[PDB]
Parts: C-alpha cells; structure tokens; sequence
C-alpha cells in the first residue's frame, strides 16, 4: 500500500520505478486485496484512499446472485433513479449487499460418453478410410496408370472423394447408433 | 510423371475451387426445375403406381437428365468446397491450437474440459511433424518450447510436441544424408504424414458446413430412388438469397422466446384442459349422431390434444367447438372459461409471438 | 419499452462513470483511460468494498480519512463522494 | 386511353380511380408503409409458396386419404391425386382457412396416421398462418416505423 | 411515437436548461451545480 501510494503521487519517479521493478513480486500477491477508492477529502481536494479486500469478500461479491442484484439495481437506478437519491440508493444497495454476503459467508462451513462416443467413431471411420489409402499395394493401380490417362485420372480424382463422403457417412451413423446405445 | 499428374491434380482442384460458387447456384437452378416438372405428377391405380402425365411426351426423359446432372452437381459442389474452404478451416483450426498452446498452455499448464470435442480432437496434431501446414507461425513449437521448457521439463515439452532432439543435435553436427527422389512410391507413401490428415479429416467431418453439403449429396442421391426427395433441396434457398436471410433473422432472431412462448402456450392449454377435465366434461360430446357418445374429454390425454389441436387453431377458442352451455347450472362458469381461453390464448400468446417477430424486425 | 430500457441502461454505462459522472470523452484522451478509471479508480465495487471494511473496522482504529468518511457515512451526507470530479482531474496540470 | 376506352365501356373508367395515389400526398405515406418494404414483401410470399409446396408433397405422399371434399359418397372428389390439384387446393384454400388445413381436411381420429397428421396441421398453422403473415405484418409495421 | 415523445421531453429537460438552454456538462463542474442553477438561478416557477 506503501509503494503503490507512492507510485501515484509521484507517477514520474525513475528512482521510485526501479524500486517497482524490485517489487513486482510483493505486488502482484497483494494487487487483488489492495482496495482503491477516491474522496473529496476534508481539504477540499478529491484524495486517494487504500484499504485491504478480503477475499472472502471477493467471492461473495462474484456469485452470480449478487451479480443479478447489482444488474437489478444498476438497471433500477439508470431507468427510474434521479440524481440526488442516486449516492442514497447506492449506499442503500450497499449495505444489503454486504449483509446477503455476510450472511452467506457464515451459512459457508469450511455429455462426456457422448463426446467419448463421437471420438471413437471419428478414429475409427477415419482409421478405415486410412487403411484403404496406407495398404502400400496400390501397384495393381500403378499398372493401369502407367501412361497417363485424363478419364482415368479424373476417375480417380472423383473416387477419393467419394470414399470420403461414404467414410462421413459410415461416421454418422456409427454417431447415432452409439447415441440410441446411449440413451438406451 | 509424378510432377506432370500433380500439375493435372492441381489445375482441376484450382478449378472447382474457382467454380465451386457457380455450381452452388447451378444445383439449386437445378432444383426448381425438378420440382416443377414434379408439378406434373399424378397418381394411378393394389400398390399404386406414381405417374407423370404430360402432352408433349417429352419431360420424362428431362426428369432423369436433371436428376443425374443434379447428382453430379452435388459431388461437384462437396470436390469445389473442399477445395477452396477447408483450407481457411484448417488455418483457422490450426491459429486457435497454437495461440492456446502458447498464451494459455492448454496441454502445459491445464489440460482440456474433458467435454470439449475439438478440445480432445487437438492432442493428435501437436504431436505431427507437419504442424502450421497452413499457418504461417512455423516457430510455434520453439516458442511454446522457450516459455515451458526449464519449468515443464525440456524432455517432457519436446515429447509432447514430437520434437526431436537427437535428429538435430546430429544434423547440425557432422551428418551425412543420401538424397532420394521423389518419384518413388513407397517415398511419398512414407513421406505423407498419416496423423496429420487424421487429424484433418476429424476437423472436416466436425466441419457444419460440409456435413450440410454432405446433407444435400444424400438427399440428390436418394432422389433418384424417389424422386419426391428432390424437394428436400428446395430448403437450400435460405443459404442460396441473402435478402431471404434478413427474413429468416426476424424470426430466428427470438427464436428461443418463441419456444419458451410456445411451452408456456402448452402449461396453460394444459391447466385448461385440467380444469375442463375436472369440471367441464358432459360438453365434450363431438358426435352428431346420439347412439354413438365421442367424447373428446373422458381422458387426460384425449382432452389434452383435442384442447391443442383444436381450440388452439380456433378463431373464437375452445367455446367455437365445445357446445352451448345455455340452461345449466354451470354457465357462467363455463362462459368465465370460454372467455378468459380466448382472452389469454387466442390474443394475448399469439401477440407475443407477433411482437417479437416485430421487435427482431425493429 | 423494455428493450429501449436495457439500451438506455448499456449506453450510459457505457459513456459516463457511475460515481463522477463524467464522460468517457475526458478519459478516453489516456488510451484505456475510460476503461482503466472505471475499473481501478471510482470502481463502485471498491466503493463497496470500503464500506464493508470501515463497517467492520474497529472505530477507535480508524485512520483520518476513514474516521471523516465514517462520520459521514453515520450522518448520511454523500459529500464524500466525488461528483464531477476525479484525481486526474484535480492534477490534470501534474499528472499529464 | 382508358378514358377513351371508357366511350365502349363506361366501366372502363374505374381505372382512372387508381390515381388517387397521385392525386393525393396524404395516401402515399399509407402507401409507403407498403412499397418501403415490397421486395421483401413479394420474397416473404415466396417462400409462403415454397413452403406450402413442401406440404402438399408431404400429404400427397402420406395423406391422400384424407382430401376427399364430396358429401355424396357415390362421386369422390379428391383434392389430392394430382400434385398440381393438391398444391392449389392448398394455396387456395389452407392458407386462407383460420385454422390452416386442418381445417378443411377430414378428421384425423381413429388412424394410424393420426399423430402424424395432428403434427402436420399443427406445424402448418404454426408456421403458415401464424408466422409468415406475422412476418407480413411486422414488415408493415418496420416500414412505418 | 408517444413513448419517444415522452421520452425527448424527459431527456431534453434532464440535459438542457429551460431558460438558457446551457447543458448540465457546464454546470457540473461544480457538484449538483446543474440541479443548483435549475433549482435556484434559472427557475421557470421564479420567473412566472
Ligand atoms: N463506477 C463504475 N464502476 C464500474 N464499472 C463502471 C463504472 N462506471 C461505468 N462503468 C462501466 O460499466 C461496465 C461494467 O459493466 P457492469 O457494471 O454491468 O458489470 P460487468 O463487469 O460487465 O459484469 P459481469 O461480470 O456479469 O460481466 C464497464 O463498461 C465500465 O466501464
Ligand atoms: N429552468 C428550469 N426550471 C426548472 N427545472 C428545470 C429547468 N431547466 C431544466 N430543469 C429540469 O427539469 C426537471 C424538473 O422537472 P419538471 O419541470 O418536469 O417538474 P418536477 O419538479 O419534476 O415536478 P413534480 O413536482 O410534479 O415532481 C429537473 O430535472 C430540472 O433539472
Ligand atoms: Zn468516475
Ligand atoms: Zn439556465
């Protein structure tokens, strides 16, 4: 809180920068617990103040029910909240807030066979559709395609891609037979 | 040989990724005009025989022409797509894994969500030694290496990204290698890397879009088997016209408040037919002739359906169709009943539903 | 209506601090600097928090500024808090 | 020329009352809550006929049964045994029907197809009647907004 | 159109000043100095 309050109110110390990078460490373990707010302080001047967040506090300021509440207000004050109630209503949201997570705190006592399924049936199809290409006995088409033929190479060119969309179909339903399994 | 049937494989995949778009309209062009020759089709008299009837004598023969060129225009269509768009797939596929691995250590420091099926299917390409095949950042193994290699274990990072340290430890020092070219078979049979187009024809099937593709070829395919499931193709227009889509977005813009809408339609169809049930049964007789009762209301589930079948699609609610509650004891009962049906269901739901088409529209 | 409402609600989250009031404009000239005075300087979570923290803090060890906030906070006057004006505001001359 | 046509027949003349579209600056702001969105109007049909299609493929191949319109039983008068007869009975009559073509068609009860037809006229009225004329209608209504 | 109607009134009454038409921007540099100059300095109730 020391060096942080310096840092601010000196913001172009290169002596007091090297000190920063001495500190990141210190820092970077008590930056989520270092409380930062401004207020028009009793000299007339917007000042700068620091305490300490627990983090108990933390977690029950991020349950989503408390994330509702604050929806709720933020959107309550925005549409049907003036200005001059606007720092009372705050005040008002705050204190219940912190009663709910105080409450809360102290009530506090210290789909994957089917993903499993569908890759499964994906390396399996896709293992067939490979075995046929790596059977390294494709010499009795290294026969006819000897001399170049144009048919017979677009043949060939259409051929791969017809095992392929035989080999997504077989996959597909290899998918559901193993989703009724499932189910049932 | 080999160079001059690569240089012949590249022209036509060049093609139809240059045509792919075309043959895409061409399919749906074909489409319409299966579809209104089947305009023309009748039936005769026993299995029934469907039959087309025509004056010319002449579309017959036109009917199966447009359906084999529709076949062929699908297979066209599935050769053009994988041409020209699973390579963005991939790229894009392979950018996300290497950008996880590097930023967030997604096989390092955590490990994937156990129901993430990409997430799962990613582990086979980080081991292949033909990784950013399509991205451009070839350097992402050196990089994940310097950032995890002295915390993780050097070894254990360079096992888990099939990096292999011996190989180039002896290259750079004093290796000898003996060329082999590349016109032998079992060369580029043992040249081609058999994990990494797993891996990519895992991603390809993942693919939507391919698979809807995949769709289209099996009904053109089923086609021909009946030729009715050429109708399955005319859906393809909401992909084929851009001015469709902003249509379609107005209704699939609250497409869940129109289920939720409907589901709560169905409660309070079903807290009516349980009040029906319970109180309002002698008026659910739907037969003219009075030796045979049909009372639509003597079951749970017959007045349940019969109230959303038919009071639903009724201009006045279930009171058009239950009969006249004049001269009895529950009138007023049953009048409250008719009236609040057609009040809540009748007008209020249905301008739900009519409201949030406009509000998506707006 | 409603959904007028929500935006309305988004829009000036969006342009204008909770606390101050000011405009993303001013802040927007340091780059992040809406963005980085909202989350770390007049954070109304923190606003919050400190609350928390002086209600639970013992009052005989209260600091200066937490025994004026306190004392204000037990009147009821929001004096305390900055309207219209912020840190980077007041030491615009300094900071920048 | 239909002033002139309206010397041969003076109910020729009814033609010149499309003017008031002209004459009048008032009606073309009525006018242009139409023509504002009319492509998208005309495409929203479109697929209300594309639609319907699908419908009357769907019963021609399943519900012929059903399309019989002749009280005398000794004359059948099916609507459905031709795929043209059917789809224009359809766009003619299940679409201007309150209910859709449930409406119109024989009841289902005591079939083995009976689910199956409860759901297709449900669907046909869920998706004809009440969503493709909401989309209608919330076209007028953006037009004039 | 009613509702937006409702709503400009609300948002011009809440932006501007009735009298001098300045925004509340200027007036808020001071705190509440804006609801301070509609309230005490340029009231339209003061003026009738
Ligand atoms: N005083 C303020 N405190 C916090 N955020 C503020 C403040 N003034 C304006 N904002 C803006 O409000 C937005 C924060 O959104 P909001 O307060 O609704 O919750 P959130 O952090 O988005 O919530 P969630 O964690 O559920 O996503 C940011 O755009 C921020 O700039
Ligand atoms: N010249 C002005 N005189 C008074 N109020 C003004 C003037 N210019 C702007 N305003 C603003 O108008 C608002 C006052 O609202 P309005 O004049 O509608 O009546 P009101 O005081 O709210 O009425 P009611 O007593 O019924 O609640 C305030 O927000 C005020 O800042
Ligand atoms: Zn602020
Ligand atoms: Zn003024």
């Amino acid at each position: 809180v020391l060096l942080t309050n310096l840092s601010e109110h000196m913001p172009n110390d290169t002596r007091l920068q090297t000190f920063l990078e001495l500190a990141e460490s210190v820092l970077n373990y008590f930056q989520p617990f270092l409380g930062r707010i401004e207020i028009m302080g009793s000299a007339k001047r917007i000042e700068r103040v620091y305490f300490e967040i627990s983090e108990s506090s933390r977690t029950q300021w991020e349950k989503p029910q408390v994330k509702e509440s604050k929806r709720q207000f933020i959107f309550d004050v925005v549409n049907e909240g003036g200005e001059k109630e606007k720092m009372e209503l705050f005040v008002n949201f705050c204190e219940d807030t912190i009663f709910e997570m105080q409450l809360a705190a102290q009530i506090s006592e210290s789909s994957i066979l089917t993903v499993r399924s569908a890759l499964f049936a994906l390396r399996y199809n896709i293992l067939t559709l490979m075995r046929m290409l790596s059977l390294k006995s494709l010499k009795k088409q290294m026969k006819k395609v000897k001399k170049m033929t144009v048919k017979d190479m677009v043949t060939a060119f259409f051929s791969s891609y017809w095992s392929i969309f035989m080999t997504l179909l077989h996959f597909v339903a290899s998918v559901f037979r193993g989703f009724f399994r499932i189910i049932c | 040989f080999w160079k001059k049937i690569i240089a012949y494989q590249q022209k036509l995949l060049n093609y139809f990724a240059r045509n792919f778009y075309n043959m895409r309209m061409l399919a749906l062009f074909v489409a319409f005009a299966i579809n209104f020759i089947l305009l023309f089709y009748k039936v005769s008299t026993i299995a029934v025989h469907y039959v087309l009837e025509e004056s010319s004598g002449y579309m017959e023969p036109t009917l199966r022409i447009l359906a084999i060129l529709h076949t062929v225009i699908s297979f066209f269509c599935i050769i053009g797509y994988y041409c020209l768009k699973v390579p963005l797939v991939i790229f894009k596929r392979e950018k996300e894994v290497a950008r996880k691995l590097e930023f967030d250590g997604l096989y390092i420091t955590e490990q994937p969500s156990e129901d993430d099926i990409k997430g799962q299917w990613d582990r086979l390409v980080i081991n292949t030694q033909s990784f950013p095949n399509n991205y451009w950042d070839k350097f992402v193994k050196r990089k994940v290496m310097d950032k995890y290699g002295e915390f993780y274990g050097r070894d254990r990072i360079s096992e888990l990204l099939g990096m292999d340290k011996a190989a180039l430890d002896f290259s750079d020092a004093r290796e000898k290698k003996k060329p082999k070219k590349d016109s032998s078979l079992s060369a580029v049979l043992n040249s081609i890397d058999v994990k990494y187009q797993m891996w990519k024809l895992g991603v390809v099937f993942t693919d939507n879009s391919f698979l809807y593709l995949a769709w289209y070829m099996t009904m053109s395919v089923l086609g021909h088997y009946n030729n009715f499931f050429f109708a399955a193709h005319l859906l393809d227009i909401a992909m084929g016209f851009k001015t469709l889509r902003t249509i379609l977005s107005s209704v699939t813009h609250n497409g869940k408040q129109l289920v939720l809408t409907v589901g709560l339609l169905a409660v309070v169809v079903y807290l009516y037919t349980v009040v029906a049930f319970n109180f309002f049964r002698k008026f659910y007789n739907k037969s003219e002739d009075g030796d045979t009762p049909d009372m639509k209301c003597d079951d749970m589930l017959t007045c349940y359906m019969f109230h959303m079948y038919v009071g639903v699609r009724a201009g006045g609610g279930i009171g058009d169709e239950i009969e006249d509650p004049a001269g009895d004891e529950y009138e007023i009962y049953r009048i409250i009943f008719d009236i609040t049906f057609f009040f809540f269901v009748i007008v209020i739901l249905l301008a739900i539903i009519q409201g949030l088409i406009i509000d998506a529209f707006g | 209506e409603l959904r007028d409402q929500q935006e309305q609600v988004k829009e000036d989250m969006e342009t204008k601090c909770f606390i101050c009031g000011i405009g993303n404009d001013y802040f927007d000239t340091v780059p992040h600097g809406f963005e980085t005075h909202t989350l770390q300087e007049h954070n109304l979570a923190n606003y919050l928090f400190f609350l928390m923290y002086l209600i639970n803090k013992d009052e005989t060890e209260h600091t200066g500024q937490e025994s004026y906030v306190w004392k204000m906070y037990q009147e009821r006057c929001w004096e305390f808090f900055p309207a219209g004006d912020c840190f980077r505001k007041q030491y615009e001359d300094q900071l920048n």
